[PDB]
């Protein structure tokens, strides 16, 4: 049954009541906890396009974490044009959980469940859902981590490499495990990689990439300039902002005890608004050993419009492309 | 370290023809940023083939491209007298770098038998003013290009002090050359008579000019 | 209409220097890369080098590294290629080109850049004299290529046929240009030919008269 719409979409999550940092703070007045039983509806015999891009669904996400993230960390200066903030800024606990949105009455959502999906034209086999699986909102530029996973091959999604602004976005069939430390210099930071990992992900990246543009020598070089996040990966780790040097991993043509590559970050007190322009200042740091293990999922790039070589370049800046990654396969429709 | 075509191909007007073009497996069997161009003798090339197969807008449909291991091909149907020419293929190879082709000449046969309309000028009065004669045969509208020039004085064959051009393709898809002896006004003003002979095919055409 | 001029030919001696410069209308020169491309007399076209639309990306063939040098203004619009210690081997007549990609439409008509030590001699110019007659003008020993005909300083352009050039023994070229024009015009029309010797600042302007 084929009919888009608007609607107001509503969240879903495992919540917990004793609990005293943000994110489920949130979660338990905003929305209700988990149905142990999500159950599916396949479609026999039934094909249906979609554009996945223009998603009002994306949408509704990004507005509830600017209004997740704007009352619950509270800064203790902001400003932009004409316009200065000052308010109480204590340290808090905090990280990422789980989430899925629901569909109301008189509607509900699909699943294309082609595993061999791009992004344009018509899904083969599938099914309908009631919520999406599981998702952590994760704020990151240049890399996407803690998501969803490719199952069968490491595939690429951009609306048009024609139009090469299209900010051009990957998601990887096995998962780079990542740690990063700050010790209890104060604002110098670092990340470890081991080599191995990274080096075939590039090699596996470059081998499909020679494939989506016809013919080629895949070369991968960093940023060009512009603002502080984009130019780095910056992040959050349970109460403060990283911001990592990412000029290593990016390295030129990647060819066909375990040795381990290390970035040098650093933390900002000042950190520039990623949901619009605005320049942003929070509480100092607090003492001890700062650590996540969390793992990469994809990333999002830019074609290079420089040379007629193949120069992909970091992307990131906005993060309704950040939710696309994973929301990728689930949809809009009415019974009619 | 170069793309190997064939020097020249042959056919009729409105059969097919193939060029061959062979590189490496760092350059044409792992790209498909392949492109072919045409170039007349003496202006600037036309892109033809990108892409492998891709035609842009201003390029007959006549033409189409083609690509298999280490081997791409240019193929021309419906063969005409402009597209008698030196053809290139170009192609993107590993480490950013682009090379070229050695060339193929396309030479279409059966066109019409062109007889060589001739010229014969005498040394100005203003060059025997400065101790030089030199007389200029201009040959001009023929087919094939292929012809033979000889020179005559009087009636008596003359060897020395003739220089002659490889023959020339021309703006009217005919041939066209340029022959020049070199001369004493004494060896001009001499002579009753110097006469230029023409051997393109059969026939054999001589003009005339004497000192007065 | 999309065009591509090119200047800076000539003659220079083996050791010295030549600049050349591509002018560009059309298009925007920007988002565009470039290339320069040469063609030794009777011979295979070659590679010289390439430039990306920003720039910083510059690539370079082997038999020319460290001796040329690519650049762009993306203001004035213009290509540039600056060229150091020639050697005679790179006698070519010079093409600049706009990038698609990977492939390579619209082309500048050709400058000649010649690598010669020879004192870059100036042509003698002499006049040959005459329903419809021939008459033309002798370009006799000049060093080298290229020279421009033009009659009546562009003004006769039907008629005109400008012959390929004659290499000598002395190693010096020597061409003809040659008109047809009706038989009365004979005593009404005066006819001038406008030879350039670009390589030897040699103007001349020579009357042709019965």
């Amino acid at each position: 049954v084929w009919k888009e719409a608007k609607t107001t979409l509503f969240c879903a999550s495992d919540a917990k009541a004793y609990e005293r940092e943000v994110h489920n703070v949130w979660a338990t007045h905003a929305c209700v906890p988990t149905d142990p039983n999500p159950q599916e509806m396949a479609l026999g015999n039934v094909t249906e396009n979609f554009n996945m891009w223009k998603n009002d669904m994306v949408d509704q996400m990004h507005e509830d974490i600017i209004s997740l993230w704007d009352q619950s960390l509270k800064p203790c200066v902001k400003l932009t044009g004409g316009s200065t903030v000052t308010q109480a800024c204590p340290k808090v606990s905090f990280d990422p959980i789980p989430i899925h949105y629901c569909a109301p009455a008189g509607y509900a959502i699909l699943k294309c469940n082609n595993e061999t999906f791009e992004g344009t034209g018509p899904c083969n086999n599938v099914s309908t859902v009631q919520c999406t699986h599981g998702i952590k909102p994760v704020v990151s530029t240049q890399l996407l981590l803690n998501g969803s996973l490719a199952k069968e091959e490491i595939v690429i999604r951009s609306e048009n490499l024609t139009d090469n602004a299209k900010t051009i976005i990957v998601h990887l069939k096995e998962s780079v495990e990542i740690v990063c430390t700050r010790p209890g210099d104060t604002r110098q930071a670092h990340c470890n990689i081991s080599e191995e990992k990274w080096n075939k992900t590039l090699q596996k990246v470059s081998k499909i990439l020679q494939e989506h543009f016809p013919n080629k020598a895949i070369k991968f070089e960093p940023h060009s300039g512009g603002d502080l996040e984009i130019t780095t990966h910056s992040f959050n780790c349970r109460g403060e902002f990283f911001y990592c040097n990412t000029t290593k991993l990016f390295n030129g043509t990647y060819n066909s005890s375990n040795t381990t590559i290390t970035l040098p970050c650093r933390i900002k007190q000042i950190v520039n608004m990623w949901q619009g322009v605005g320049r942003a200042m929070y509480a100092p740091p607090i003492k001890g050993n700062i650590t996540c293990k969390s793992i990469i999922t994809g990333l999002l790039l830019t074609r290079d419009k420089d040379s007629n070589t193949e120069t992909f370049r970091p992307g990131g800046g906005d993060m309704r492309d950040n939710w696309r990654s994973e929301l990728y396969k689930y949809k809009v429709v009415e019974i009619k | 370290s170069a793309l190997t075509q064939p020097p020249s191909v042959s056919k009729s007007l409105g059969q097919s023809v193939t060029i061959s073009c062979t590189g490496t497996s760092s350059d044409i069997g792992a790209y498909t940023g392949v492109s072919w161009y045409q170039q007349h003798s003496g202006t600037a090339p036309r892109l033809l083939i990108y892409d492998v197969s891709k035609r842009p807008s201003g390029v007959s449909d006549r033409f189409s491209g083609s690509k298999s291991g280490n081997t791409a091909s240019l193929t021309i149907s419906g063969l005409q007298t402009d597209d008698e020419a030196d053809y290139y293929c170009c192609s993107y190879r590993t480490g950013a770098t682009y090379i070229f082709g050695t060339g193929t000449r396309v030479t279409v046969l059966g066109q019409p038998k062109g007889a060589p309309s001739v010229t014969l000028f005498p040394p100005s009065s203003e060059e025997l003013q400065a101790n030089k004669a030199t007389l200029v045969c201009l040959i001009s509208d023929f087919y094939p290009g292929a012809v033979t020039v000889a020179w005559k004085a009087d009636s008596s064959p003359v060897k020395a002090g003739v220089e002659t051009t490889t023959p020339s393709k021309q703006s009217n898809n005919k041939y066209a050359a340029s022959s020049y002896l070199s001369l004493t006004p004494e060896q001009w003003k001499s002579h009753r008579s110097y006469s230029c002979q023409v051997t393109h095919e059969g026939s054999t055409v001589e003009k005339t000019v004497a000192p007065t | 209409e999309v065009q591509l001029v090119e200047s800076g030919g000539g003659l220079v001696q083996p050791g010295g220097s030549l600049r050349l410069s591509c002018a560009a209308s059309g298009f925007t020169f920007s988002n565009s890369g470039m290339i320069w491309v040469r063609q030794a007399p009777g011979k295979g076209l070659e590679w010289v080098s390439y430039i990306s639309l920003s720039g910083a990306n510059t690539y370079y063939a082997d038999s020319v590294k460290g001796r040329f040098t690519i650049s762009r203004d993306n203001s004035q619009n213009t290509l540039s290629l600056q060229m150091n210690s020639l050697r005679v081997e790179d006698t070519a007549m010079y093409y600049c080109a706009k990038e698609g990609w990977s492939y390579f439409d619209f082309w500048g008509q050709g400058v000649l850049v010649t690598v010669s030590g020879a004192s870059t001699k100036g042509p003698s110019v002499f006049p040959l004299a005459p329903g419809t007659a021939a008459l033309g003008c002798l370009v006799k020993d000049y060093f080298p290529e290229p020279v421009t005909v033009s009659w009546n300083s562009g003004a006769l352009t039907s008629g005109v046929h400008t012959f390929p050039a004659v290499l000598q023994s002395s190693g010096l070229y020597s061409l003809s240009s040659v008109v047809t024009v009706p038989s009365s015009s004979l005593g009404t029309q005066t006819y001038i030919c406008n030879v350039n010797h670009k390589p030897s600042n040699t103007k001349v302007d020579k009357r042709v008269e019965p």
